Formats: C-alpha cells, sequence, structure tokens
C-alpha cells in the first residue's frame, strides 16, 4: 500500500498542494486505457472508486480500513481519509458488523445507518430560534450531517445575493463545484446558531463519494446546552451577519 | 468554576425575552389606586 | 459573469493521507541480527564461490578436479574464519567508542591475532 | 458563597467608573413549531 502511497506523493507533488481543490466524484470508467495520467478521477484527484471501472488491479483503489481497535482516531487513516469507513473494509472496526445494529467501537459510522441525536426545538439566547441537545455527549463524537438540497455556484449566487438582501444563507460551501442548499427543505440542525467559541465544529464528511458535512463537539457537553459553531464567514460579513457573541469584559 | 464572576457575565446585548406584564393591569390600578387614595 | 458571489459558510477542505512510514535506523539491523545468528546457511552462493576458488586454485597448477564436497569444505572454513573475525573486530570498535566498525580495525584484528603482522 | 466584603463607596465607583441545570428553557416540537410538552420528550 506505500506504492498507493507513492502515487500519493505523485497525487500531492502535482496537484493536491493546494489542498482546497475539491471536486465533485466521478466515476474513472477506463474503456479500453490503464488508470493513466488522464484517469478521471486522476485528474478529479481522487480514488478510483469501487463503482468506477478502474478493475481491481488499480493502485488508485483506497486500499482499505485496517484499524484493529477502531476505526475513529488519528493512527486511522481511513479516520483522516474524508469517507466513513467502508462497510466491506473495516471489518477490524465492525463496519459492517451488525449493520441493524447501534453499537461499536468505531464512530466514523453514522451516516452508514443515521445515529442521529434528538434536537430541540425553541428560540436562542442570541438569535430568534434554536436548536439544543438531549443528553450529554463527549468532544470528538459525531452529530447529525447537515442534509440539504444541493445546487450549483451561480443560482446560489443568485440566490444568495437575493437571500443577503433579506439575510438569508440556508447554504453550506459544498466543494469547489456545487453548494449545498438547505432553504425549503433541510435537516433538523438547520435552525441551530452561531459562536466564535462553539461547544461543537462541523467536519467536511465524503460519504461513499458524497461530499457531506456533519458536526463534532469541540469540547464536553451535558444536558441542556446551545449548539453553535463557526460559520466562518468574512469578518466584514460576520459583524453583518453574526456579530452577537454573547459575553462581556472580565478583563 | 474558581473564577465565576458576578451574575452579569452573559452579553452587552440579546434579543428580547418579552414582558409579561401586561397594560390592562396598569390602567385597571390606576384607577384602583385613584378608588383608594380619595378614601 | 458571476460578478459577486454570495457568502456562505465554510470549514476546512483538508483531506490529506497518512505520511511517510520507515523504519528507523539501527532498528532493522537488529531484526538481521537475530535473523542470521539464529541460523545456519552458509552466506556465499555457490556458483560465484566455486567460480572463486577454481580460478584461484587454476595459478598454483592447471587441469584440477574439485570434489562438490570439497568446495562447501573451503566455504563453510572460511565462514566461519570471517565471522570469528568479524565478532573480535566489533569489540576493538566498541574500545573506540564507535558502533560501526572501519577498515583499520581489521589490521588490529588481525595483527593482535598474530598471523599477519 | 456570600462575599460580604466592605462597604466603600468605591464598591460601586469602580464599577461603573446562575448555575443552571438540566433543560432549563422551553421547547418546541421541531414538525410544527407547536408548544412541546415534557410527557413525551423522548419519543418525539
Ligand atoms: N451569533 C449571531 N449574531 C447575530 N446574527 C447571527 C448570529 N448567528 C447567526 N446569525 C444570523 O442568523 C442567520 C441564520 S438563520 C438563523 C436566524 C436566527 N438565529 C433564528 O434561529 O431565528 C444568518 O443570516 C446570520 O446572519
Amino acid at each position: 500500500h506505500r506504492l498507493w502511497a507513492a502515487h500519493c506523493r505523485k497525487i500531492q507533488l502535482k496537484k493536491d498542494g493546494s489542498s482546497n481543490h475539491v471536486y465533485n466524484y466521478q466515476p474513472c470508467d477506463h474503456p479500453r486505457q490503464p488508470c493513466d495520467s488522464s484517469c478521471p478521477c486522476v485528474i478529479a484527484q481522487n480514488f478510483c472508486e469501487k463503482f468506477c471501472q478502474c478493475s481491481s488491479e488499480c493502485q488508485n483503489r483506497f486500499p482499505g480500513c485496517r484499524c484493529k481497535a477502531q476505526c475513529n482516531t488519528k493512527q486511522c487513516p481511513c479516520y483522516l481519509a474524508v469517507r466513513e469507513c467502508d462497510p466491506d473494509l473495516c471489518l477490524t472496526c465492525g463496519a459492517a458488523d451488525h449493520w441493524d445494529s447501534k453499537n461499536v467501537s468505531c464512530k466514523n459510522c453514522s451516516i452508514q445507518r443515521g445515529s442521529k441525536k434528538h434536537l430541540l426545538l425553541a428560540p436562542s439566547d442570541v438569535a430568534g430560534w434554536g436548536i439544543f441537545i438531549k443528553d450529554p455527549v463527549q468532544k470528538n463524537e459525531f452529530i447529525s450531517e447537515y442534509c440539504g438540497e444541493i445546487i450549483s455556484q451561480d443560482e446560489a449566487d443568485r440566490r444568495g445575493k437575493v437571500y443577503d438582501k433579506y439575510m438569508c444563507s440556508f447554504l453550506f460551501n459544498l466543494n469547489n463545484d456545487f453548494v449545498v442548499d438547505a432553504t425549503r427543505k433541510g435537516n433538523k440542525i438547520r435552525f441551530a446558531n452561531h459562536s466564535v467559541n462553539p461547544n461543537c465544529y462541523a467536519k467536511v464528511m465524503m460519504v461513499n463519494g458524497d461530499h457531506r458535512i456533519g458536526i463534532f463537539a469541540k469540547r464536553a457537553i451535558q444536558t441542556g446546552e446551545e449548539l453553535f459553531f463557526d460559520y466562518r464567514y468574512s469578518q466584514a460579513d460576520a459583524l453583518k451577519y453574526v456579530g452577537i457573541e454573547r459575553e462581556m469584559e472580565i478583563p | 468554576n474558581k473564577r465565576r464572576k458576578l451574575k452579569n457575565k452573559r452579553r452587552r446585548s440579546l434579543p428580547r425575552p418579552h414582558d409579561f406584564f401586561d397594560a390592562q393591569t396598569l390602567d385597571a390600578i390606576r384607577h384602583r389606586a385613584i378608588c383608594f387614595n380619595l378614601s | 459573469q458571476l460578478a459577486t458571489k454570495a457568502a456562505r459558510k465554510s470549514a476546512p477542505a483538508t483531506g490529506g493521507v497518512k505520511k511517510p512510514h520507515r523504519y528507523r535506523p539501527g532498528t532493522v539491523a537488529l531484526r538481521e541480527i537475530r535473523r542470521y545468528q539464529k541460523s545456519t546457511e552458509l552466506l556465499i552462493r555457490k556458483l560465484p564461490f566455486q567460480r572463486l576458488v577454481r580460478e584461484i586454485a587454476q595459478d598454483f597448477k592447471t587441469d584440477l578436479r574439485f570434489q562438490s564436497s570439497a568446495v562447501m569444505a573451503l566455504q563453510e572454513a572460511s565462514e566461519a574464519y570471517l565471522v570469528a573475525l568479524f565478532e573480535d573486530t566489533n569489540l576493538c570498535a566498541i574500545h573506540a567508542k564507535r558502533v560501526t566498525i572501519m577498515p583499520k580495525d581489521i589490521q588490529l584484528a588481525r595483527r593482535i591475532r598474530g598471523e599477519r603482522a | 458563597r456570600p462575599k460580604r466584603t466592605k462597604a466603600s463607596m468605591s464598591e460601586f465607583l469602580e464599577s461603573e467608573d446562575t448555575y443552571s441545570s438540566g433543560h432549563n428553557r422551553l421547547y418546541f416540537h421541531s414538525d410544527t413549531c407547536l408548544p412541546l410538552r415534557p410527557q413525551e420528550m423522548e419519543v418525539d
């Protein structure tokens, strides 16, 4: 698998060095050619997925998820991978083990079943409506994915200026090519609010070739807490949009 | 928490939590004290 | 056109793969020591050793033939000799507060034994 | 614990010159914005 990492040196030494150019997955299908330099996923700078038609010999296939304690923490390279630990791969962490059940050592196993929490609806301390958690959770733990419609940049740009005219943003930057809409359809977390130092944060996900976005806890959480995250706007934007910070001057 | 400050460490400004007290109370009280004052 | 762009929520784009993963200098060496010290196999390939001994013996006389058992007699004798030489050579290198050995250790190693100088 | 410091007027002069727990605030059924009752606050 080090040669795939050696390929990955080529994958990084020319195309992934920016570490921001992220594109929609496509099936790198090679009717006669091998997984060449012009391979569709190579030019897309990602694996030859099993859904693609780069055959099994392809070194650009992701090796596997071999974390025998759990796929959930730094040494797990699949945990460093943007993707949920594939059921076919993390036999070492119970990825496919009792996919109907809800107990396993791994934590990168949420979207594959929907291990969702129990949200709350109410006004928020900071602005209007709000979302709250029911039960205590620990740092670096999953919170339900930011589900929503998927739209293009320009329409959103067309929508955003209208949205911002009424000061609306149900939009998360999906990738360099697309953006997730959550205006009419939406998740249950869509009605939470913002902090500069929140108790939880969002991690960019690659759910089986789908660019997705969940939430993870920055610190300890017990019952009856607010739920915020850093929207990561411009500073002029932040004051314009999320100026309220809910703090006083201690020193 | 040892470094806890006074009972004001919340914010500079936040949305109104609404006033439960009512106005029909006020004017009704107004004449109530009025008829209370004269006696 | 896209003269302007809307403001959207954003998170780090970080998605990079595992670091390099290489055994440290010295470690694999100790692996080697166990593997070979707990072993018996002669360490010179037979054909290179056969061609060496046949050519060197041809200096002293021509038309020599060798019993195949006789050749490995040279091989096992030599490998015992060098291995004996290398062990004591290391002792001198350890004496000089040096982890590795240097060519100047052997001439000291052979000299102390007495067959060379 | 009561602070019970001294009475110097500088207390207010320099000043001018909550251990909640549980699920405190009221909530709502996050499907119609209807007010949420504690009786079913789990199964919902
Ligand atoms: N911390 C904050 N201070 C001021 N405005 C905020 C804010 N966090 C979010 N907002 C505004 O709220 C909008 C998100 S929709 C949420 C509105 C409101 N918090 C409610 O729930 O009813 C954004 O456009 C942003 O401008």
